[PDB]
């Protein structure tokens, strides 16, 4: 029994932490130079926020962020990891002669017991589309250990939404589904499942990158302030949007990316997964409308993206959009846990 | 397909 | 608590049948023309084995094999599928006007009830390296519904093992693990985990295809006769081997592929995943040694490949190999459930 | 992808 | 008691001068047309620096540089050579009818008695990476015979350092060391020496040439002014560096080459071993890191190259390098006396 | 040859 | 002070054991599969010569031969090595859990002390042309530790001599030396040193391999019985020969190779460096005559090869030969310590 | 292609 247990199916949690038990997956994230280098930059350039301070690292993995905190002069660093990677973190702590400064605590942050309050919390709780994995709630839950005057790195998270036009991406869904639209696949009529195949492909968010020229409006930003927010703020995330269309064409869906900021005493450092920036292992995410919407340049595309948390450490995505100047409407319902990885 | 974080 | 439940962790089963609930995965397998076309050839060309017969289809998926049985003249086909795909299969039975001959029984073959014994069981229980998924045990378990002298389609399965040389593959995987050899990654010494990283990377079987020229000895064959075997026989599979090396060079591991035979009353039809045959979605599987063995043409490479079934619907693979002339020895442990899809 | 923990059957 | 023997191990000097007693080795250096042609150019183009002057040739070998000084009109040339090649130089002086101008004085320049102070010293004291052989110290020592108005040929030396990327070279060396990673070489576990093997192989500087496109930043330059320097200046050589990386990628080590200038009265003549210039028997030299450093274009790679002279007529090289932006640090120790001649 | 301990100058 | 130091100049010994202190040079010999494999077959297939016996390993290097002796069941193995490689052999003994059976004794076998006599001596004392390195004398010297009726692996050594014709190898000496025969090399007349250059090249034995069809007569064999020979027997080695020419042509020199035999209780195993056998890192050795000798098939080429040990751990080679039917005579003096490696 | 100091030839 715990906050984490109450909101997570056991079978999903098993798979989740088994994935993170692989050194090859730590390696995958560590080799993202944008990710790793930016975190190091944020921590070292704000050394005054760590010098002689007590630090909590939520989901430390192999422990890299704790080592960066140590490089910045932290007095003691509590590194919490629930996967079997905690085992390998301890090895690195000992081999790096930092047992006196880094204490690895295996287990879920919602279930471990820290001996004292901390001055600052560090973590990388961002999944793709920011909210996937539902680790932001564990990050916010860790604030029970934060001194009232404490900080958090990252301090805020911004998710960005923008309409896009990708005719080929849209038509690709039916090309795949039309496999079932044949009267004699080895003598079998498959056409009765074509509609089910279509619906299946449209429930999948598309994880990949794209040229920024497919965007047709300035993004809408939904900010999460990690210093102010509660866990409950992420169970239901309603993002209203009203896009001012910069280009005329067919809008096939919404594109998602996110930024996080490390607001330190000396400076603020930004880690962005935007399509205008170097690509990261988060890539970007696109959710198609079931039907495109024609929008003239200067029209307004209004609607709501509703993220409903589920017990599979992810969200169900409800998107409703319409062009105000025409009343043309579309929507879609997507399962963020099972996206289509389209990058080549 | 069980891949929580995409491959970089 | 069924036989399936006792040998499978719930977490594995949920993910397992979730994968097969997707129409896109059915499309994936169905579009493998070697696989689907070879099954239709086995069934239709052996139509006398089906005409007016009672059939059991284990893991029918969308039902494609039931339809082949129907085309071959089957009287009644019980198609058992445990994933949600069973609902889609029912739709296809209705839309193809075969409700009088194909009866979808949703559920695990270890748990469902059939109204009568069957003359023949059809199924596709082969995972990659054949044994992955542990569905061969479900296939064998279904024989409780098989009449005396009933047939099995497929009837037998052959696993093939052969040593290979492939420096590129070996250095590809070794290079990945050597990331954890860095003594100063952003100022951090990772070298203490180099051993663990090597272990982790080399217990991943490599799924892809290769040129037959990398093979250094005639393959050893291990046969499972489905008509005879009990599911208990697949809990601990021991495959001794004694290769006679045909070429000199480094042995980086063993390669695996499999053939199944459809021994019907009209003709035997083979479905092969060998590197000499057209490629299938099963590809081939290779298990690397952490350090290769040097062998001379004429030497003998001896050892044992031991497959121990686990509760994640897979096998933990133990390979011990030895160059008899020099005593050079290599042992590896591989996790068949978590391979490296390299194609 | 070095780990596809849920891919039971390889892509054709 | 001599300066030479105080700083040189007997066994090293015996091997050192044996190497230079072979006519095949003189031929090898002499057939390097860039080397020989550039020396003759520097001397003849500055003939006024030699006309009617007294010359000392330090380590004359077969005497070629002494003959160049005679062509330029030198009045008297003392040619000092410590190897048995001195006897062959004597023969060439007589067969060329230059007994009235070239006086061969066999022995070490630290030990011979020169009859007279000289106006200019000529020599080829450069080893690979410039500093190997520690002959620069003999060249500077000989200034005890140099007039206050005297000159030195060569007059200055520039050693250049630049970071390079060469995955092939790195893997080539690391593959050799990995022999000692085998757990069962003929049934014997060698892995306990894998660390010592990597140290040994990467202790070897790599002598060969390379394409300039592997260089990742503008070179740093360390200058030795032979007219001004003292012997002791070369016992501990400290070369700090701060590279501004022009390309992203792995820095596998630092590449070395050297230029010398003959600063005459008429013109300055350069002899360069840079990879942008025609190849010489000095080639270039590369010191490998045991683990490369990752750098992005725009990052700074700073550190120190420290050469400590040893009693084997060479240097122990210490190289520490650090990617300032990430703190990725690399340190290596190299034995300049025993390199890998890769060409 | 990996070690030529007596080679002072490289072959041209 | 010791037998070794009195026959070896310090400068030679220093360089000699520095070369053998390199793991790369152990690796060079270990990777010769003919060499390493034959030693292992000789020891393991004569396992009764080793089971529960006391063994001395002279010049063990990394210790591989000692490990083979252990694989064969030796009770105790004294592994003597004078280079710094002894330190690495000790590590390998520890890491192979053989500290109770293999004792590494660092030092020259002429100088170390052994606690007891042994039943068998194993060693690889062969240099190129067999006799180079003068390590055979250390191998014979070690017999002061051998029980009466003890054995030695290798037990005997055969050096083989045969005349060869190789016109191109001969002419190549003058092509190289004729560099000096020019009147104006950069203005300098070099011609006076041409003769000295020729002499220098002819003093070099040639280490490489060759087609066996260049041999013009059946080989003559000189045998060293390691069980009977004394150190002093190797200071002056006279090898008379009377070759009965099988082919007509110009004889340009003598070719050298060697075999050793491991005469065990179960069987005899042969290690051969002959040109009829797989190539080894010993290759073969050829010594030119200063002038070729014409001989017809059926003529006799008689003479002597005289090897005189020197303090540089090698031999000065004196060869004189004459065609009996014509009186045509040639000779040469060679320095075995400084061969020309011609293999490509 | 001289081998000064190389006691054993490269294999
Ligand atoms: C995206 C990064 C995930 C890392 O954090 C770990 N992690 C996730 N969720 C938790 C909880 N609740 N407690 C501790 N550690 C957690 C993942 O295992 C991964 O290393
Ligand atoms: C390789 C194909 C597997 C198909 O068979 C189904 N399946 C697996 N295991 C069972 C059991 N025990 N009962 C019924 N169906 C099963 C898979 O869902 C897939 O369609
Ligand atoms: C790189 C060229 C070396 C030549 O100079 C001779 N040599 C080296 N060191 C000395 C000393 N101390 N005195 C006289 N000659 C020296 C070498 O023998 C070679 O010819
Ligand atoms: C050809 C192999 C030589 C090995 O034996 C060692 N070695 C040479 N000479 C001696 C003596 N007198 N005592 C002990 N070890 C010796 C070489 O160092 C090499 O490993
Ligand atoms: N992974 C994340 C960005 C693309 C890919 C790479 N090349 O690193
Ligand atoms: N899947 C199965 C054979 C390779 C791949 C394809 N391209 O069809
Ligand atoms: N030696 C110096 C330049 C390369 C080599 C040659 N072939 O001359
Ligand atoms: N070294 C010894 C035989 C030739 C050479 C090789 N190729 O191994």
């Amino acid at each position: 029994r715990s906050v984490f247990s109450e909101r997570t199916e056991e079978s999903s949690a098993v798979q989740y932490f088994q994935f993170y038990g692989y050194l090859s997956q730590q390696q995958n994230m560590m080799q993202d130079y944008v990710r790793t280098g930016t975190y190091q930059r944020a921590i070292l350039q704000n050394h005054t926020d760590f010098k002689d301070k007590i630090v909590l690292d939520v989901g430390c993995g192999s422990g890299i962020l704790s080592f960066f905190a140590a490089q910045a002069g932290a007095r003691k660093i509590y590194a919490v990891e629930a996967s079997t990677m905690a085992q390998h973190a301890e090895v690195l702590v000992k081999s790096n002669n930092l047992t006196d400064r880094i204490v690895v605590i295996p287990g879920k942050v919602e279930e471990v017991s820290l001996p004292e309050q901390v001055d600052i919390i560090i973590s990388e709780p961002m999944g793709y589309m920011l909210f996937n994995e539902r680790m932001l709630e564990s990050y916010l839950h860790a604030k029970k250990y934060l001194k009232p005057s404490g900080n958090m790195f990252p301090t805020i998270g911004d998710v960005h939404l923008a309409p896009f036009t990708d005719e080929q991406l849209y038509m690709e869904q039916f090309t795949k589904a039309n496999f079932w639209y044949q009267p004699s696949f080895h003598g079998v009529d498959l056409s009765a499942l074509r509609g089910a195949a279509v619906d299946e492909y449209f429930r999948q968010p598309v994880v990949d990158t794209f040229d920024i020229r497919i965007l047709m409006a300035k993004s809408v930003k939904y900010t999460v302030n990690f210093l102010e927010a509660k866990e409950g703020d992420l169970h239901r995330i309603e993002i209203p949007f009203k896009f001012h269309m910069l280009h005329s064409g067919l809008v096939h869906g919404l594109a998602f990316w996110f930024d996080v900021a490390f607001i330190g005493s000396i400076m603020t450092v930004w880690l962005s997964t935007a399509p205008t920036e170097p690509l990261t292992h988060w890539y970007q995410v696109r959710c198609l409308f079931q039907s495109p919407l024609f929008a003239k340049a200067g029209d307004t595309l209004s609607g709501t993206c509703l993220l409903i948390a589920n017990k599979r450490q992810s969200y169900d995505i409800s998107i409703v959009a319409q062009v105000d100047q025409t009343g043309s409407k579309s929507s879609n319902l997507l399962d963020l846990k099972n996206p289509f990885f389209r990058y080549t | 397909p069980g891949a929580i974080r995409p491959a970089a």
